[PDB]
């Protein structure tokens, strides 16, 4: 067997920073990864998608700056180059993580882990298995997409990873599931010229965000030629060796759509199964997640859990954050996962982002709030960019003007949100923002003019 | 060290923030720090 | 004759907002304007400037996305449409101003105002001359271009305004003065295809910004075929009646250069002359800037001054802020000018933004300050955008971790600046920002990684 101090299972955003931190905290850490270092975020998540989305917008723009008097004739897209470029990007970042790990002397171990008992893991690789007995353990295995039966992933029934690795722009594509991953990958291919059809079973797309935000996104998406069907019930698909025929019932009518590929983005399930967690006594929640305390400790003290397998928003930062906290609690160092809020961002045409409470959840939580909203349309910078669709909403606690939530839909909302995020954590009041002189003419100026309205 | 709002408070309240209760925490003067120098006496 | 309470001279950003907070405070306001409402910023300043740059980048990008596999063909630019578009943006915003004034029922007077005495001004509208008696007045006359000695303005020797209204893309343009205005208009035309030569008298363009930031901006200008001649002394221009010959001395050498047009952007002077202020007893400075106190009051108590005619950064927001302070002080409100910094943004290819102290200025001020510098080359979103030239710099007071200055050079620097700005204004520390979870993958988060570096 092989003894180790702190065993880390998974090298995604949570596993690797947790391994780094723990090493820096003087612990001797061994990190176990079965695939590529970097995990989902670098290899088949955050990076590849934003890269692809970014290229698609360079395409949307070249091809549609008509109003500004720039007429491009015959705009081509060498998807091969698009993918090569995307490839190099991912390689740079994974190369980095690889470096960070060695530069803190963490023994990376290629193999698949399995808990044989509450203190030892069997790692298998090839026809060889090695037993490691640890002092501490941090489970950071992440999640994976849901294979829907009668939608079993194939050469034409894709998952997020498959759509990301397409060799050429499909003429048609059906998207099952209107979440961020769905809307993102859908909009991207829509920009490249693909006829997209997104079918969400619920009444509206982008569940999580206010309906108003979803509205703007649908309006523009329809202009792009995308069709959005809600309350749709996908039934299955008859896969031809040249396309796929999807059948679904929408509002009591069974219909059919022939397409090149189908993308099932109905969610992600935690990688907590056949890991031995069941055996060593790890109490899992109703949805497969692993319950942990304010220090991310599971039902077995010397065992922590972080990232996607733990409750909360499945975002990279939640992962790296909980990662740090965990190693701290391991190293005695007093710590807790008590952050104020994690901003969420969606790269749809009009970019989306939110942090803190939405007017709704604040009110239903019995909180006295006021909502201040300001349109990008009444902004010189937005007009200059020729993108007037969008607004900034601010929800402040009525009983002191303290900011508790902010939502932005428009250009650079993923960057604008940073400011509002800081205020919310600092417990700043609307007036604190209104008194601050923002740059001019910029999109950020809006935050100031919104807080203005909140007074 | 103080948030614009706190500074506004002292202003309208005719207080000299330059010499007001640095209540601490961060080493900054809070609205109440102003209240202390004012309502306190 | 016509009696009023608060007379505002000038409808610029400082002028109209002043004319509005005053009306808000029950004041009977009468605003005078010789030209169009909105002033310089809307008509021939901030808005048109950014609009022309936006169009120019759409163009640059269209013709140059070869790295992401996007290849257009025959990309045409119709300057007439460009101008038409820009013209609509302006007319749109102008209406807003006119609307806001009328809505708040501010009396609008068209004419050149002249101060007859400390309580009276006559406005001449052509052969017309009316006399408005007021209680208190706010002078927000703004500024205007400096005309260089041997460079007499004409249709070929332009001022910023002349370049913004060009009917066509010049075959070649010589820019005298490497400041933000000179760099912005120069780059825009460099984007449209014009042969641009910049002549700066100093040793470096963008004088008020770090040499590092300028180095990057210059490096990209060079890539574009822009010839930047620093330490040059412009001596004169002869309008060949079909182009212009500019003669400048540099390194002893006295050379001449032919261009279709020449753009003089060496500076702006205050519009405080020929206003009668000197008779009224309003104390000024030798340059022409009005001496003013914390409530923007002049030597004549019922006369306030704001904008470009008073000291401070020549910025639309510095004007607007004072505008409010003025009206409030007039009303009784114990208002005062209180801000720890104002952000300045330059829309150069890699756009740049600054706020607070530059590392150097800090130490020269006698302050022990540490400086953290983080590269966009590391950030994932920057890699996706494929613009990795740039960085973020945090100037932190070593003695208390309080951030006092920040500089960003790279994509969306103008929007990312807001966060750092709010931090400075409220007196936050590197830890305050580093402990705030940012969005991933975004550019705004670089601030998080830089503060991490600072700690
Ligand atoms: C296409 C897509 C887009 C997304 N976009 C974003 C976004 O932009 N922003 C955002 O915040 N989040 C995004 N996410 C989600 C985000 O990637 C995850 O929240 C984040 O990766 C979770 O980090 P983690 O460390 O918990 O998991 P992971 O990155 O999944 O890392 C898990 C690692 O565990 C390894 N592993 C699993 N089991 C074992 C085992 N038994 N032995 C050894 N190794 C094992 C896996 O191989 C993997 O490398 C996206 C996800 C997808 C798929
Ligand atoms: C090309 C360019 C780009 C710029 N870019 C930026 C930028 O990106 N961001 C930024 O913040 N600032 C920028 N500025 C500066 C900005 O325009 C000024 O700081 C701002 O307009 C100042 O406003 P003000 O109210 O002080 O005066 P102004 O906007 O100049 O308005 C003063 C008004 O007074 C009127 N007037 C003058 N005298 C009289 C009189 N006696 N009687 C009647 N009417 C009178 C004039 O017609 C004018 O309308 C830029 C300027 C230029 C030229």
């Amino acid at each position: 067997a092989i003894e180790t101090e702190t065993l880390v299972v998974g090298a995604g955003p949570g596993g690797y920073v947790a391994a780094i931190r723990a090493a820096q905290l003087g612990q001797k850490v061994t990190i176990v990864e079965k695939g590529n270092l970097g995990g989902v975020c670098l290899n088949v998540g955050c990076i590849p998608s934003k890269a692809l989305i970014s290229a698609s917008h360079r395409y949307e723009q070249a091809k549609h700056s008509e109003e500004m008097g720039i007429k491009a004739e015959n705009v081509t897209i060498d998807f091969a180059k698009v993918q090569e470029w995307k490839a190099s990007v991912v390689k740079k970042l994974t190369g980095g993580v690889e470096g960070l790990l060695k530069g803190n002397k963490v023994e990376i171990v290629k193999g698949e882990a399995y808990f044989v008992d509450a203190n030892t893991v069997r790692v298998v690789n090839g026809d060889s298995a090695q037993t490691y007995t640890f002092k501490n353990a941090i489970i950071a295995t992440g999640s994976r997409p849901i294979e829907l039966p009668n939608f079993k992933f194939s050469n034409r029934i894709l998952d997020s990873t498959g759509a990301l690795n397409l060799g050429e722009v499909p003429k048609s594509l059906v998207v099952i599931g209107g979440g961020y991953i769905g809307i993102e990958l859908g909009t991207a291919y829509a920009n490249f010229g693909t006829k997209v059809t997104i079918l969400e079973g619920a009444g509206e797309i982008l569940s999580g965000f206010e309906k108003q935000m979803a509205a703007i996104i649908k309006k523009r998406l329809k202009k792009k030629g995308v069709e959005v069907v809600t309350n749709a019930l996908a039934k299955g698909a008859e896969e031809r060796e040249d396309g796929v025929t999807v059948t679904y019932e929408a509002n009591g009518e069974t219909k059919t759509i022939d397409a090149d590929y189908v993308l099932v983005t109905v969610g992600r399930r935690p990688n907590t199964d056949e890991l031995g967690l069941e055996q060593i006594g790890i109490k899992m929640t109703n949805r497969g997640l692993i319950e942990v305390d304010q220090q991310c400790r599971t039902s077995v003290p010397n065992i922590f859990a972080i990232g996607d397998i733990v409750p909360g928003p499945a975002l990279a930062h939640k992962a790296s954050y909980e990662g740090k906290v965990a190693a701290e609690a391991i190293a005695g160092h007093p710590s807790a996962v008590d952050y104020v809020a994690i901003p969420a961002v969606v790269f749809s045409d009009p970019e989306c982002a939110s942090v803190g409470y939405f007017e709704q959840q604040a009110k239903d939580e019995g909180i006295d709030v006021i909502a201040a909203k300001f349109p990008f349309a009444a902004n010189g910078r937005a007009l200059a960019l020729n993108d007037t669709d969008g607004f900034l909403k601010l929800v402040v606690r009525k009983e002191d003007g303290v900011i508790i939530g902010a939502q932005i839909i428009g250009p650079n909302a993923s960057d604008m949100i940073a400011e509002l995020g800081l205020a919310i954590e600092a417990g700043m009041t609307a007036e604190d923002i209104a008194l601050t002189i923002h740059a001019h003419p910029t999109l950020g100026e809006i935050a100031m003019e919104a807080a203005e309205v909140a007074l | 060290i103080a948030m614009p709002s706190v500074r506004k408070y002292a202003r309208e309240k005719g207080v000299d923030i330059r010499l007001v209760q640095g209540t601490g925490k961060n080493g900054r003067v809070l609205k109440e720090d102003i209240d202390a120098f004012l309502a306190g006496g």
